[PDB]
């Protein structure tokens, strides 16, 4: 996977010309799997 | 000068390469970032939204109407409804839902699948269907009772419209290939396995009511699935230029 | 008891202004992007007149008119704002300001009985291009108050899949479930505000997926209403009143 | 207004062991889908499930490493030493297909040029050349021809290369006047005009144009010249339904209706 | 369910100085190879011994070591400007048979790419030209032509390089779906299959294919490509019998009887 | 930009170099490792396992049989079973053994060698042989006698099957070349010397019983042995590319 | 000498590029600066005019 | 030898750019050599 | 926009080698704009 340690130094003035961003994580998707108002547990019925 | 010893390497151009490069405008300020709604990102947060499966993919069918399994009232027991394979990489049902596409986008796949039902008949129009997986190793089960051997949900239609099955990852390696192309690669090693739905009892419905019904059928990536290899789509494509 | 049991209740009332709509049969409520409306940030903003902020002369529930579901029903849209670009006091202000901010809350109505059967797909789509023709007709990108009748539904009117759009916000009117869907909108735009006379950033879309069908004579005029509302909204560059 | 949170995760979701369950009151098989939310059955809810701890990760996938990579954007050879190519990704259907995945997105870019020296009937020479590329915004003149005035280029950005050395290649950042670019408009481009030519297209998406020569004539050849582009820290808004029909034109998302997308099969009983 | 440890050496064993032994106690020279373990025997106790503080290295046998330098693994000419390669290391015995000396190992790979071009006689030319390597992973579609959509590359990684720039190089990491590359597989591709062309080959080694092209048309002449791998970053599994015959296949590792490895000698009692 | 000066070498493809280079897939993450038994970290743990010397490479043995060493029941004293030089590199019986295909890998080697010889006649049959090095010098030795000055073990045939002649060290230089090619590099130079076998009295059995036996011959190194500079094993080769 | 590896972009002559580069006259000193009236930093200064 | 001192320094993101390991020791071999449950001292007969 | 951290070393012995300036900034435009010995505030009538 990726290095624990690499070098990370900005040789240009503008960031436009900085290497790929290194994050790439992903975040809880609800916003757009679970875009209720109500919340729905997954051990109830959805709908009373 | 500095000595130095230029490698193997030098001068070529990598399309994934991830160099540092010169500015056009090194003193460009761009404009600020401003709140907008539904930032993304991991295109993970995007396989995980359910979307419709083309799962009525015969002759007969055109446009919208692929999208309904047909339900009909019984004269016979056991039957069965409806049958497909589950890898969501291959050309079939599968390669037009959201999930599809992405996983079109990699080569490899790994994970738990979401399929969602749900029923679309009557209040009044009652019924009860299992729905199983079937791991590898053979071919798709011939009757319900081979089917119900594998994991599976008995679904009663009702007040919730829809019921989920869920298609565990099974697999003996950590990943699957996204094809199953075998001419060349033989990866009809990595098939997944089949998921069908049988009549558990029957459709009932009153005096002259629609004695055929529809179901819709739903797809995602469960919480535990990724994908690796990126890849051309195979579906975006063209001659010339376009103008 | 609903947030106690962890489930939603099928009633629903939604208040805004001087309008109230009510519902014995919905499926929760769809906020989009989960994400209600919200005012402009000193930070976002470029424009640097005061803006109007019209409150409940505008923020309040406008009912367009009706469309019957049909046998050869494809389905109907809506953009916004043009919908309701000359209805009331919101569409004054729409037009009397070169830029508008503004989110919704659409309720879209149909009723049948326990005898009929059908499903449609309710979304709320941002930037939904109507390009299925070479030179599309302005009667089709912008329809107005009526809508327009869907003439490409499978592929959305714009090249992609009906079956994929579920990764809009929406909800689904099933017969048998509900018989109205209830969502929430925020503004979207890669800008903070823009022209509501030249740039429609949602299209309401109501596409039957189920086709409509029932007990052999039952009713058959099935219509479909849809109720909108413009919610945190503030205008920009006052002048006269200009229209498309 | 954001009532829904977004975690940060790193890997996927481990699974947990579970054990049967006979009961009337947990149900997490039954859904709505009608709620317009996706299933939030688990595996462990569906079915008896061991331990396992998942370090699968999810880089991949993420904005970055989806559109972190150069792809064609423009190709075209030159004529009378000259070429005007208008900056769009239109005409090259895979890097435009993936940029429409995302209705708004920021994004810088690095552009590579690749040039080499082919002659009349398209065959490549070894003929080391210099060329120019010049970015020219909307607003400057455009040089007519190969000598032209406006190749002294004193304030527009040129970038002289040669055929001879590796591929050219400068980084651009996010230049739009709007606060992301947009990969869908439903709107048109100005006031006074609904003409079907001036919709779905937003104008600041257009930054202007590269102009190529070469710095002195080339007897009887040309230049042929390819741009790739490579999207760099991306930030992306409201994910899109994907392109599901064929592109047919460079600056509109006209397609030919279609009754079906996958190939149909004997029968939906038979997998 | 280790019980038999594996403690690490830099250097080989001393030898320390013994003396005469007459006991009918110790018999270090007494075996019994049927039990499956080789023989403990020590230099010590089979001879009177001298101390030798042996500082002799390890470090050449070490997988790394063994493992770490390129070898040929392709080797073509393009035909109407462009070459399909499917990875894989049978074609070339060399590296082939070094592999095969491990059950499972898990690897990174350099890749290093020499081209050059030749005309129809097979005469290397001193012509530079631009070249193109494309990666496509099993599913995505292949180029039918030189001038192909798909050399558009926007998702399958592509290295674009010149015969008159030092040769291309690029790491790939452990690709395979499996959690280490296997090099003896004794089962079949796939289910409900048991043909002899579908057994012995494990699909999960086959990432894939390296389709070449020159960007441009070449006149008459062709594209001379060599691809070399050098494994890196070694971890390796149960070490395997040698071959000890030759290859005759590239899919298979059929060979031909023989009744001797060796060349024969007049008798057993002459050396 | 930072002055630099390149220098010769530049732009070199050395096979055993060891740079960093970009990689194709900059952000992919691969499988776990998972447990796998029998992990190797270096080929000295394969050549320290023994395995059969193919011994008997005369014309009128074929496939297993040239495993066997040939021993019967003598009518004279003194007699040779077999010969062979200790060199592992060399072509001859060592060549297709574990240590022989490994020290063909390389071009120099050091250390001491187990020989271990197991023997397979019945438990009636009894037998006394003396196995003997002979350290470098001359030629083989021609009787019993003389072999017997040098390193030698006297092996009984009994309840523990097996023996073990350790065929120390023994040698100028700290290694030694694994050829003995002469003709080019006259590397005759490094002849290790030669291991014998020879009846100390006889092999004696029962009446009716099969007058022939056979023992059998194992190699491996020790572990104060140790190979330097990698080559191409001289028995892997091919005409054209295969198919 | 340190191993490298050279990228695209090699021996480019971007017009808006920013290196540091051997001076003609490395050991030359310029006149003083000297106090004059009306220093302009940024256009920005002239369009406010 | 190898130098007890010298640059060790990544400059990529993956591990797989990385140059080759450096550790090249060696390891017991009695997995392989002599992988018996009972144990069988040097001084003793093998079998009783 | 700009980096906050980058590589600022100079390699050349004339400042004339040095690359171009990061500062950027505007003053106060008084000097050009309003140049008057008076002060004539924004809220009261310039002249008397
Ligand atoms: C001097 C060197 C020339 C290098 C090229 C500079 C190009 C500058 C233009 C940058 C604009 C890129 C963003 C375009 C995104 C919109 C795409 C589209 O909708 O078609
Ligand atoms: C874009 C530059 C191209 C560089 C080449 C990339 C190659 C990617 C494939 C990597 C797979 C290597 C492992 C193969 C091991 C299995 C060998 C076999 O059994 O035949
Ligand atoms: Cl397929
Ligand atoms: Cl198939
Ligand atoms: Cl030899
Ligand atoms: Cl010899
Ligand atoms: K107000
Ligand atoms: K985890
Ligand atoms: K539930
Ligand atoms: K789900
Ligand atoms: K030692
Ligand atoms: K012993
Ligand atoms: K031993």
């Amino acid at each position: 996977g990726s290095n624990i340690h690499y070098t990370n130094i900005n040789y240009y003035e503008n960031a436009a010309s900085n290497s790929l961003n290194k994050q790439d994580f992903t975040q809880d998707p609800e916003k757009f799997t679970r875009p209720v108002v109500d919340v729905m547990k997954e051990a109830a019925v959805p709908l009373k | 000068g500095i000595p130095t010893l230029y490698t193997p390497g030098s001068g070529q151009f990598l399309t994934t390469d991830d160099f540092q490069t010169p500015c056009m405008l090194p003193k460009f300020q761009p404009t600020p970032v401003i709140d907008i709604p539904g930032e993304v990102k991991n295109f993970l947060e995007v396989v995980q939204v359910e979307s419709l499966v083309e799962i009525n993919n015969v002759e007969s069918a055109e446009g919208v109407a692929r999208y309904r399994i047909p339900l009909n009232v019984q004269d016979a027991m056991d039957g069965q409804i409806m049958a497909l394979r589950v890898d969501p990489g291959i050309d079939g049902p599968m390669q037009s839902t959201l999930l599809g596409v992405f996983t079109r986008y990699y080569a490899q796949w790994s994970g738990s699948l979401d399929f969602t039902f749900m029923f679309c008949g009557t209040f009044m129009t009652t019924g009860k269907v299992i729905i199983a997986y079937t791991p590898p190793g053979g071919d798709q089960p011939t009757n319900r009772r081979q089917a119900m051997l594998g994991t599976h949900v008995v679904w009663d239609f009702g007040l919730q419209s829809s019921i989920t099955l869920v298609v565990p990852w099974i697999s003996s390696g950590h990943f699957r290939g996204t094809t199953l192309e075998n001419t060349i690669y033989k990866y009809r090693y990595y098939e997944a396995g089949y998921i069908t739905m049988w009549y558990q009892t029957n459709m009932v419905v009153p005096p002259n009511f629609p004695t055929t019904a529809s179901i819709l059928m739903f797809v995602a990536a469960q919480p535990n699935f990724s994908l690796r290899i990126l890849k051309d789509r195979p579906d975006i494509s063209q001659e010339g230029a376009l103008q | 008891s609903a947030e106690a049991c962890g489930y939603s209740d099928r009633v629903a009332q939604l208040t805004l202004g001087n309008s109230t709509i009510t519902t014995q049969e919905a499926a929760n409520i769809v906020v989009g992007y989960g994400r209600w409306p919200t005012s402009l940030r000193d930070t976002d903003a470029t424009a640097v007149d005061k803006p109007t902020q019209p409150g409940v002369s505008a923020e309040r529930f406008y009912t367009l008119p009706s469309v019957q579901w049909t046998n050869s029903f494809k389905g109907h849209y809506w953009k916004l704002p043009d919908a309701l670009s000359e209805l009331g006091l919101f569409g004054q202000n729409l037009q009397f300001h070169y830029l508008y901010r503004g989110g919704w809350v659409i309720h879209v109505q149909c009723n049948a009985t326990k005898f009929h059967q059908g499903t449609l797909l309710v979304v709320a789509t941002p930037e939904h291009k109507i390009q299925s023709a070479e030179s599309p007709a302005f009667a089709r990108t912008n329809p107005g108050e009526q809508g327009a009748a869907y003439q490409f539904p499978f592929t959305f009117e714009d090249g992609t899949a009906l079956g994929n759009a579920l990764i809009y916000p929406h909800q689904w009117v099933n017969l048998r479930t509900n018989n109205s869907a209830t969502l929430v909108l925020p503004y979207v735009n890669a800008l903070p505000m823009d022209s509501g006379i030249r740039h429609n950033n949602w299209t309401l879309s109501v596409i039957p997926i189920v086709p409509l069908e029932y007990a052999a004579g039952a009713t058959t005029y099935v219509p479909i209403t849809v109720t909108i509302a413009p919610m945190c909204t503030e205008y920009n560059g006052l002048r006269a009143a200009v229209t498309q | 207004g954001q009532v829904i949170k977004s975690a940060v995760r790193s890997t996927v979701e481990n699974t947990v062991q579970s054990t049967h369950s006979i009961t009337t009151e947990a149900t997490p098989a039954l859904q709505a889908a009608e709620t317009g939310a996706t299933s939030n059955a688990s595996d462990e809810s569906m079915i008896e499930t061991r331990n396992v701890v998942n370090t699968h990760g999810v880089a991949e996938t993420s904005l970055e490493a989806f559109y972190g990579r150069a792809g064609l954007v423009a190709m075209f050879s030159t004529d009378g030493g000259i070429y005007r190519w208008y900056i769009n990704f239109g005409e090259y259907v895979q890097l435009r297909a993936k940029l429409e995945l995302l209705t708004y997105a920021r994004f810088d870019m690095e552009f590579t040029i690749v040039a080499q020296v082919v002659n009349a009937q398209s065959k490549v020479q070894d003929f080391n050349v210099d060329y120019q590329v010049m970015f020219v915004p909307p607003g400057a003149s455009v040089p007519e021809n190969q000598d032209s005035y406006q190749w002294q280029s004193s304030c527009n950005p040129s970038v002289i290369s040669n055929t001879g050395l590796p591929p050219a290649r400068v980084s651009v950042p996010f230049m739009s006047s709007a606060n992301a670019y947009s990969f869908s408009y439903d709107g048109y481009t100005q006031f006074g005009d609904t003409s079907g030519s001036s919709y779905g297209i937003v104008p600041s998406n257009y930054l202007g144009m590269l102009v190529v020569r070469t710095c002195e004539d080339l007897d009887g050849t040309r230049l042929r010249v390819r741009v790739y582009a490579k999207p760099k820290h991306v930030k992306g808004w409201i994910p899109r339904s994907p392109r599901m029909t064929p592109y047919k034109s460079r600056y509109t998302g006209v397609y030919t209706d279609t009754t079906k997308f996958c190939a149909n099969r004997a029968r939906i009983t038979t997998a």
